[PDB]
């Protein structure tokens, strides 16, 4: 039930998903 | 498929002897033939191998020198030239074919055998 | 590193390792030949890697 | 050469008994055991070959397994005709050798 992972106003930040 | 070996019996230590396997019941000339002995209550001990074409010829470590195997196609006949043969030669020796069973020839395997023929060495009479 | 971990777990308690993003090297492996049965029914270890 | 080890030389068993026969070798041939079953005064009988493959005729309850140096034959349930002599064989590369042979019994 559980599988793998990864690991790694003044300004804007936009994201696209 | 049948294979009948004989040229077995009596023989003193030192002479020599050739031992015969004829070959019927498959295409004798495309497969390698062995020779396997088995030493009186003993166990098996490989001998001889021959290509199927006889160009090729490989013995066991004891048998080096003194014992050649032979090949002849047209009759479909396997012959095994012992010399200089002593005391612990004694075994009955069989003839082998190589044969593998299905498509995992990757195995080259072993099959059906010869009746097995005895050969004593004494100098017995 | 998982061949040569210093312990391994008991056989009833058998470890599951998730291995993921990484390039595997099936063929270093196959040529080691410390590892004395090498078996392989899924896949022909040369098509490994 | 590559050298063939069974074990154990002999055994006892009854029938219907599980019984495993073990051969080892001094290197890895990773495919290639022959299995034989030889009763006395007659020539051997292949039973498993590439030590994972049963051939014709012989009984389901035969059967090998293993690959590189570990390698068992193992009969599920004895008969009374299964007490017999039996080889391992190699063929990776010659000289051809056996085993020095396992002896099954009746108990
Ligand atoms: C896809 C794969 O690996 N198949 C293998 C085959 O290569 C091998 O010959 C056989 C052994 O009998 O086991 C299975
Ligand atoms: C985990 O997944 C399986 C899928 O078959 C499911 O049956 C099980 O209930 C899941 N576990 C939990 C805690 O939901």
């Amino acid at each position: 039930n559980c599988t793998f992972e990864y690991v790694s106003f003044k300004n804007l930040r936009e994201f696209v998903f | 498929v049948q294979l009948v070996e004989s040229g077995g019996g009596v023989v003193q230590p030192g002479r020599s002897l050739r031992l015969s396997c004829a070959a019927s019941g498959f295409t004798f000339s495309i497969y390698g033939m062995h020779w396997v002995r088995q030493a009186p209550g003993k166990g098996l001990e490989w001998v001889a191998v021959i290509s199927y074409d006889g160009s090729n010829k490989y013995y066991a470590d004891s048998v080096k020198g003194r014992f050649t195997i032979s090949r002849d196609n047209s009759k479909n006949t396997l012959y095994l030239q012992m010399n200089s043969l002593r005391a612990e030669d004694t075994a009955v020796y069989y003839c082998a074919k190589e044969g593998r069973p299905s498509d995992i020839v990757v195995v080259v395997a072993f099959d059906y055998w010869g009746q097995g023929t005895l050969v004593t060495v004494s100098s017995a009479s | 590193e998982v061949f040569n971990a210093t312990r391994f777990a008991s056989v009833y308690a058998w470890n599951r390792k998730r291995i993921s993003n990484c390039v595997a090297d099936y063929s270093v492996l196959y040529n080691s030949a410390s590892f004395s049965t090498f078996k392989c029914y899924g896949v022909s270890p040369t098509k490994l890697n | 050469d590559i050298q063939l080890t069974q074990s154990p030389s002999s055994l006892s068993a009854s029938v219907g008994d599980r019984v495993t026969i073990t051969c080892r070798a001094s290197q890895s041939i990773s495919s290639y055991l022959n299995w034989y079953q030889q009763k006395p005064g007659k020539a051997p009988k292949l039973l498993i070959y590439a030590a994972s493959s049963l051939q014709s005729g012989v009984p389901s309850r035969f059967s090998g397994s293993g690959s590189g140096t570990d390698f068992t034959l193992t009969i599920s349930s004895l008969q009374p005709e299964d007490f017999a002599t039996y080889y391992c064989q190699q063929s990776y590369s010659t000289p051809r050798t056996f085993g020095q042979g396992t002896k099954v019994e009746i108990k």
